[PDB]
Order: C-alpha cells, then structure tokens, then sequence
C-alpha cells in the first residue's frame, strides 16, 4: 500500500520567556521515529522508534545541525510575520509546517506536499504540480514573490522527489517489522443504563495497526451512520491504536443491533453483539 | 531526513 | 487561534486489578500549543509520564499523548489535569474503568 514520510514542524515566540520553542516531530506512516525539541536538556535529534538505531552517528550528527540551522531559519520568520501582519513584539505567535512525500506500494512517488500556517490558520502552500504556491492572503503574497523570484519551488521538489522518496524507502526497509505488520484489532461492547429506558451500546477495537479501521453499528441490515457517537482512531502508547463508536437503542432491544469491525488484519470482518 | 537551506518567510 | 482541548482518559488493555498496563491521556484539538497535563494517582502527580504523538488536524490544531505505565488497583483513581488559556480552571478528567 502507499506510505509517508511527514514531519510536523512549529515555532512558537514566547516573548518576555526567551527564545522561540523550536520542535520536529516526524512520522512513516502512523509511527512516530524522530524528534527534535529545542526545549531538550541537550537539543539533538533523536530517535522515537527502536528500528532506528540502525542508523549511524553521522546521521543523528547532520539531521541535529540541520533542525538548529531551520530553528534560526523560523526565529527569523516570527520576527518577519509581526512586519506582515503588523502586530506586536509582546504576544506569543506560532508557525506550523507540514511536509512530506508519499510512495506507491512499488517505491515510486504518488505525491508531495509541503503547508504553512501563521497562528492556526493557512499562510502558503505549494500546488498539487509541485511547482506554484498558493497564498491565503495578503501578507503570504509577499512571501510568495520572494519564493517565486528566489526558486523555492525547484529546489524543494528535488527534495520531495528524491531525498523524501529515497530515505522513505530505506526507512520502511530497516523497520519492515514495525511499519509493515498488521496488529488485528480485538473488540468488545459495553452496556450502559440511561434514563427513559434507553442503553448506551459502545463498540470498542483495540490494538490495532495500521490506524486505518472502520466501525459501524447496524439495525435491519442497515448502517445506523447518523445515529453514531465516535471517537477519532487514538494512540494507545504501544505503537497501536484503539476506536470506539456507541448508539443509544431502547431497553430490550439491545440484540438486534450489531457492531461490525473492518480491518486489513481481519480476512473477514468482526460482527458483536451485546 | 528533513528539509533544510529553506528559504525565509 | 482559541481552541479548547479535547481530554480523553483511557488504557491500552481492558485492566486487571494486579496486571500491569498503560494510562493515556491524549490530549486533542487545541491551540494555542501553549498547555500544561499532569496525570494524577490518588490527586498526587505521576513523575514517570512520556508525551508522544503530537501533530495537527487539518484545521491546524494540536494532538499531543500523554503516557505512563501502571497497574491497576479497585482503590487507586487516575485522572488527567490540563491547563489551557481557553480554560478558566484547570480541567480534570478521571479515567472510567467502566466505559
């Protein structure tokens, strides 16, 4: 199937505390691996998943330069937004990046991507061509001109392209184990009393991987979608993941309804009842 | 392996 | 942005008094990045917690895990504290065993 390569980036001022808090957290697939933390005791990249030990002292050295050199980078860059957006020197602002390159099932390119955002909302993004920008407003114009005249965009598809897709394919290599199993979800519903005789059912799915999961509740053959409480698919601490999805049926009534789990590790999907 | 030499804002 | 964080308390496997396990607290859909969580064993802070699992939604909001090992007791309570400027007092969310 596809996988991704995804690093979460933010830079938050912190004015009158010091400098910048300046993190990188990154992903293959639902898996954290890396991180970097400026707050760290000792600022270095390390390593989140035991796969990468693998890697050799040189590469914790260059990807530690790197992340301070891209700390500056957004000191800058905060300093920059207030011009922008005309504000103030005294409040507390973040910048948010997203960027990453996904693979087919064969090792080859199928996209990447790369967005920014000032204080929780869209600033630029690259297009879908990997080649133009996108602007949200104004002020990320400005940005935008400066990327366009300075080439930007060239230079970071040679990285979507090919750093992104080739340390992908090594990652998903080294930790094959980890990354491509298939953890089968276990299920179960709870039984819990309301009033004006009414029970709250809840389908619950545990340790699971890939995140990728679908649970549905039925009456008659039919999927009751809109009469659905859900809670999005959560990490649970291990590398797994777990889900849960209830409905509210009448008392006595309980039996007909059924609660149906998909999953890539289940051939056949799980069917509960209370 | 991250992004870097980006460009500023 | 102001967005006001989601708490949700639960554990990895459905406990067993006596059988070890792992206490989450994933803490979800907020921002500014700007928050405190303590996770909490009888109303006294648990030291050996690990934050894990952070990204953003589409939407640009923050997830973050809060993680630690324990052993559930039928006496011991867990809980999770959160402090958030979108918050006028720290928020405590305890874990239901029975959920």
């Amino acid at each position: 199937g596809p996988h991704s390569l995804r690093y979460f980036v933010t830079a938050v001022s912190r004015p009158g505390l010091g400098e910048p808090r300046y993190m990188e957290v990154g992903y293959v697939d639902d898996t954290e691996f890396v991180r970097f933390d400026s707050d760290a005791e000792n600022p270095r990249y390390e390593p989140r998943a035991r796969w990468m030990e693998q890697e050799g002292p040189e590469y914790w050295e260059r990807e530690t330069q790197k992340a301070k050199g891209n700390e500056q980078s957004f000191r800058v860059d905060l300093r920059t937004l207030l011009g922008y957006y005309n504000q103030s020197k005294g409040g507390s602002h973040t910048i948010q990046v997203i960027s990453g390159c996904e693979v087919g099932s064969d090792g080859r390119l199928l996209r990447g991507y790369q967005q920014y955002a000032y204080d929780g909302c869209d600033y630029i993004a690259l297009n879908e061509d990997l080649k133009t920008w996108t602007a949200a407003d104004m002020a990320a114009l400005i940005t935008k001109h400066k990327w366009e005249q300075a080439g930007e965009a060239e230079r970071l598809r040679a990285y979507l392209e090919g750093t992104c897709v080739e340390w992908l394919r090594r990652y998903l290599k080294n930790g094959n184990a980890t990354l491509l199993r298939t953890d089968s979800p276990k299920a179960h519903v709870t039984h819990h009393s309301r009033p004006e005789d009414k029970v709250t059912l809840r389908c619950w799915a545990l340790g699971f991987y890939p995140a990728d999961i679908t649970l549905t509740w039925q009456l008659n053959g039919e999927e009751l979608i809109q009469d659905m409480e859900l809670v999005e698919t959560r990490p649970a601490g291990d590398g797994t993941f777990q889900k849960w999805a209830s409905v509210v049926v009448p008392l006595g009534k309980e039996q007909y309804y059924t609660c149906h789990v998909y999953h890539q590790g289940l051939p056949e999907p799980l069917t509960l009842r209370w | 392996s991250r992004d870097h030499s980006r460009t500023p804002m | 942005i102001q967005k006001t964080p989601q708490i949700q308390v639960y554990s990895r496997h459905p406990p067993e008094n006596g059988k070890p396990n792992i206490l989450n607290c994933y803490v979800t859909q907020f921002h500014p990045p700007h928050i405190e969580i303590q996770m909490l064993k009888n109303g006294k802070k648990i030291p050996k917690v690990e934050m894990s699992d952070m990204s953003f939604s589409k939407d640009w909001s923050f997830y973050i895990l809060a993680h630690t090992e324990f052993t559930p007791t039928e006496t011991d309570t867990y809980a999770c504290r959160v402090k958030h400027d979108s918050m006028a007092e720290p928020k405590t969310v305890y874990w239901d065993r029975d959920m």
